[PDB]
């Protein structure tokens, strides 16, 4: 129920943050790094597969961002729909009125 | 007792003069002497 | 004589108002106020009933219930005529004190009723109880009074109590009751159902032999219980609590 | 019309998705600006910090407000009915019409 939606939005937000940081680092060091020291770990062994992995990153970040935003919007609409649907919430004068009506009909009939 | 039943009873009873059976009565007094006055009462109903 | 098929439960007064609304959302009917007064009578211990067939146990002594309706003019104090006579008045009935005291009930002294312990076995999903009922219309004579009548039969007064609550009529003859019970003595009045309402949903069957009707009644009761899942838990009470024979003393309240 | 509480609830929700749209738009501008920042002109460098900060603060408080709404759902629990009076109101209006029929001076 609502707690499950809370948790789902939680991984939604953390996934946004993580993929944001990932695309940031990927595009910033998209310029390949060559360092003589053994400490650095950046490998570009096969030339064109580097571009393939780059477009990999592009497609992944696009799909994930769009899907997460769309899911959040659908979640908001579902909440609003639940809001709309689920929230469960003289005689005497008539006497002379009918008397005049019936006498008028009797006279007119 | 409860408000709803009394409300419905009042509203339904308000229509008695229309729903009830019509009736009529006619009393005829004939002028006679010797203090002997017969009466003729005719009541008309539609059961 | 009826076979009454029943389910029980209880609620705290905090949710009371909310509960009422939900019921009207389901039944489509508004609640109706009611009250009653029950007096319990037991066989006279001064008389030795040797006729109880001890070697065969053909029968055991039992307790008789006499019920009557009492007008609200005895239950409304001087502070309450301003409000209309509807269900909301129950919200003010949380104190152990009540306008109807011992002297008025003594001045009063109907429907006569006898029952038996529910059917044995653990394959029963609803409380099935047998009830034998009759009605007293009037009386006369030099000592025309309920007390004198029941002493003539051979019974004496034991205690009494007062029920106030609301009723809901649903389809298929199902009746749902929300009650508050006040025990009454010369010492005073004490609300046993303190800070809550007792809930009871039941149906009546006229003939115990008809089994298609009984199956239908059980189906309706279990469907009603499965509708109220998550809000209130309706349960079968203890079979040994609804036993009203004189030999053993306990009272489901 | 609906009771007011639902009205400000729906207003808050509408604000929520408008904020989400603003977040997407700002993501578009930050993606745009990073391109020329990689190109090599440093003039728009100061704008980058502002855009990033506003993007993050738009991402956070929107989710916070939505969390508040879902929390409101938690305590809002417990807080044909019209048919029960529907015939009655119909009754009323019919007699009103009779009154208009009964008085010939009001039929103008």
């Amino acid at each position: 129920m609502s707690n499950q939606a809370l948790y789902e939005k939680l991984e939604q937000t953390r996934t946004i943050l993580s993929v944001k940081l990932a695309e940031l680092i990927n595009m910033t060091t998209i310029a390949d790094r060559n360092d003589d020291d053994e400490g650095s770990f950046a490998q570009e062994n096969s030339e064109l597969a580097v571009a393939t992995t780059s477009v990999m990153m592009v497609n992944n970040q696009t799909m994930q961002l769009i899907k997460n935003v769309q899911d959040l919007l659908i979640l908001t609409r579902s909440i609003k729909e639940k809001w709309l649907l689920n929230q469960i919430p003289d005689e005497k004068q008539i006497e002379e009125l009918l008397d005049n009506c019936i006498e008028t009909f009797v006279a007119e009939k | 007792d409860d408000e709803n039943i009394t409300k419905l009873n009042k509203e339904i009873r308000a229509f008695d003069k229309l729903l009830n059976i019509p009736r009529r009565e006619l009393k005829i007094n004939l002028p006679l002497t010797e203090h002997k006055s017969p009466n003729l009462s005719l009541m008309l109903e539609s059961p | 004589m009826v076979q009454q098929l029943s389910l029980f439960g209880s609620i705290g007064d905090d949710g009371y108002d909310l509960l009422i609304s939900t019921l009207t959302t389901i039944s489509g009917n508004p609640p109706l106020l009611y009250n009653s007064l029950c007096t319990v009578w037991k066989p006279n211990p001064s008389y030795d009933v040797e006729n109880v067939n001890s070697r065969n146990q053909l029968v055991e002594p039992n307790r008789i219930k006499l019920s009557k309706e009492v007008p609200f003019s005895y239950l409304i104090d001087e502070t309450m005529m301003d409000k209309p006579l509807n269900f909301r008045i129950l919200k003010s009935f949380t104190n152990d004190k009540i306008p109807l005291n011992y002297a008025m009930t003594r001045n009063i002294l109907w429907s006569l009723q006898i029952s038996d312990i529910p059917a044995a076995g653990n394959n029963r999903s609803v409380s099935m109880q047998t009830i034998a009922e009759t009605i007293i219309l009037s009386s006369a004579g030099k000592n025309s009074s309920v007390s004198s009548l029941m002493n003539g039969l051979g019974y004496v007064f034991e205690f009494q109590y007062l029920t106030i609550g609301v009723k809901f009529f649903m389809k298929h003859g199902l009746i749902l009751e929300l009650q508050k019970i006040w025990q009454i003595e010369e010492a005073g009045n004490s609300q046993i159902t303190s800070g809550g309402f007792l809930l009871k949903a039941y149906i009546n069957v006229s003939r115990g032999t008809d089994i298609d009707r009984i199956n239908y009644t059980e189906t309706a009761l279990m469907n009603l219980k499965k509708e109220l899942q998550g809000y209130i838990e309706l349960s079968v009470p203890d079979r040994q609590s609804m036993d009203s024979r004189v030999a053993h003393g306990n009272i489901l309240i | 019309m609906q009771p007011p509480y639902i009205q400000e609830r729906l207003k808050s929700l509408n604000d929520i998705e408008t904020q989400l749209c603003s977040m997407l738009q700002e993501a578009s501008q930050v993606t745009f600006i990073f391109g020329e920042l990689k190109r090599g002109n440093e003039s728009v460098k100061p704008q980058f910090e502002n855009h990033v900060k506003q993007f993050y603060e738009r991402l956070d408080k929107s989710t916070t407000q939505l969390r508040k709404e879902i929390q409101l759902l938690d305590e809002n629990v417990g807080t044909n009915k019209k048919a029960l009076g529907q015939d009655t109101e119909k009754m009323e209006e019919q007699l009103d019409l009779l009154s208009a029929i009964l008085d010939p001076s009001k039929s103008k």
